[PDB]
């Protein structure tokens, strides 16, 4: 997570996508349906 | 001690963020919100019955008295 | 830059939901109880604590990635090629030799 | 054409809005941005390309589809923006730099807006920053969101809508419950009271055993309109992929002009050269020795210096 190559695949159109991103989801809290979640900043953009 | 929000609990067995106490909705099976809240007249989406009850506008003039005063059903008006 | 798709959550109004694994990238879904979520109209479930919700999220290449995608490549000993122009007397020729 | 829980509305506080923004892209070299929105733009209420108007989910007692003209929309960040195109769930505009991007509608009675805190900057292509591309200069390979809406950037999946259980979609009877929908609307109702119960109905139905409206739900079987994966509309019990929609405004390779600061005046001396540089905007200088080692160095020069 948070580094270059956090998401990778054999080719951009390929379904063979693998990723490590520290994606984690918090327990819904607000009255309105929601899915609050957090993740490391896109490692590709961080390296950028 | 207080429950995790440190705020009022409804008898349904859950504490609620006190802001929701007068949001115009009740978030528990118990009488907890509008029972102790200030309510303005019904919204533009609603109908003001003569007893002051608020009912969905589409329900007004449908053939069934919805509000206890029945103001929603008047064959001379509907 | 990955795009974190958060497909609309699955809700159940009378029981739990299994975290059925998926081949999607970084698929890391979690199930939560006590959700009792609302929507623009109102509550979307029958009971109170008996309802549960599954939040599902994974990542796919953002649409723009098609252009700005970092092709990682391993490098192995490069073979030099050269385009040579050779001239010998009035005769001359051009060539490309690895 | 659904609706979503928008972080900001006309009131900074979050609220439900018909035009919730879902994603923002800005990989363009001209600062144009592609916005995906909950509303469907450039389609009529039927689903045909009436480019002059858009369709969006209701704001009242039933989830019907309403129409409005483009001229009441406005994509604005810090200030306003040149709206460059629109199609279905996607809007395209070129915007000034700002900390957030906002989509808004100004119908008076239906005046709404939606915002997503998103850092957009005045990115520039090339090796010399500029406020505005130059008229005379070198042309370099750049990428921009193609104004042609027919272009394809990719695709988004979508699904049938789930239950949209209005609070007014159901009723209570001073101790009892009821399912009062509009006349002739085939409405499915489901409710657990002592035990699980369900039924499809089209008129007011007195419920058995139930007492409080919160015990029950109800939603019509309106699947005619598909819905994007967006979080705020609960998925249907079957969430298989319903076709696709082509992402408009393809990121297309093209050419863009970049400025050329006045050529640096060289000065020649013993095994060393002096560069006198002049650029009113940040300009990248890079130097490397062609020897066994590069000793490469890079420096963003500004103004006039040596
Ligand atoms: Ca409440
Ligand atoms: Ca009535």
């Amino acid at each position: 997570p948070g580094a270059f190559g956090d998401i990778q695949a054999s080719s951009l159109d390929a379904t063979d996508i693998v990723a490590r991103t520290d994606i984690r989801l918090l327990k819904p809290s607000v009255k309105n349906i929601h899915v609050p979640y957090t993740q490391a900043v896109s490692g590709y953009e961080m390296w950028k | 001690a207080k429950c995790e929000p440190s705020q009022f609990q409804c008898t349904n067995g859950r504490c609620i963020t006190l802001l929701w106490k007068c949001d115009g909705d009740e978030d528990c099976v118990d009488g907890s919100d509008e029972k102790n809240c200030v309510k303005k007249t019904c919204a533009e989406s609603d109908f003001v019955c003569n007893n002051g009850q608020c009912v969905p506008s589409r329900w007004k003039c449908d053939g069934d008295p919805d509000c206890e005063d029945g103001s929603d059903e008047s064959p001379e008006q509907c | 830059r990955f795009h974190t798709v958060i497909p609309s959550p699955q809700v159940k109004c009378c029981g739990s939901l299994e975290c059925k694994a998926s081949s999607k990238a970084d698929y890391t879904c979690r199930v939560f109880g006590g959700v009792y979520p609302f929507m623009w109209g109102g509550a979307q479930c029958f009971c109170d604590s008996e309802n549960t919700q599954l939040s599902e999220a994974y990542v796919e290449f953002a649409p723009d990635c098609t252009i700005d995608h970092a092709v990682a490549l391993k490098v192995h000993t490069a073979a030099l090629k050269v385009g040579l122009r050779i001239v010998y007397g009035n005769t001359t020729a051009h060539l490309d030799t690895f | 054409p659904y609706l979503g829980f928008c972080p900001y509305c006309r009131h900074s506080a979050p609220c439900f809005s018909p035009i919730k923004i879902e994603n923002v892209w800005d990989e363009s070299d001209d600062g144009s941005i592609r916005i995906q929105v909950s509303a469907q733009f450039g389609y009529n209420q039927a689903g045909t390309a009436d480019v002059t108007k858009f369709r969006y989910m209701s704001y009242d007692h039933d989830h019907d589809i309403k129409e409005d003209s483009m001229e009441k929309i406005a994509i604005s960040t810090s200030g306003p923006c040149r709206r460059l195109g629109h199609k279905g769930y996607f809007l395209l505009a070129q915007c000034p730099p700002g900390d957030s991007v906002t989509v808004s509608i100004t119908s008076g009675a239906s005046e709404n807006s939606c915002t997503v805190e998103k850092k957009i900057r005045r990115k520039f292509v090339g090796r010399e920053e500029y406020l505005f591309p130059p008229v005379q200069g070198k042309l370099v390979k750049c990428h921009v969101y193609d104004r042609l809406k027919e272009t394809s950037a990719g695709y988004i999946t979508m699904h049938r809508p789930g239950p949209h259980a209005y609070k007014s979609y159901l009723k209570e009877a001073s101790g009892e419950v009821y399912i009062k929908p509009p006349s002739g609307k085939n409405v499915t109702y489901e409710c657990k009271c002592g035990d699980y119960s369900t039924g499809i109905v089209s008129t007011q139905t007195k419920m058995n055993g139930c007492t409080k409206a919160r015990q029950c739900i109800a939603y019509k079987l309106d699947q005619t309109k598909w819905v994007f994966n967006s979080p705020d509309l609960i998925r249907h019990t079957d969430h298989s992929v319903q076709g696709k929609l082509h992402i408009p405004f393809r990121l297309t390779p093209t050419v863009c002009p970049v400025p050329l600061a006045h050529t640096p005046t060289v000065t020649k001396w013993f095994k060393g050269i002096t560069l006198h540089l002049t650029a009113t905007r940040p300009t990248l200088l890079t130097t490397r020795k062609l020897g066994l080692r590069a000793d490469a160095t890079a420096e963003w020069i500004t103004g006039t210096t040596s």
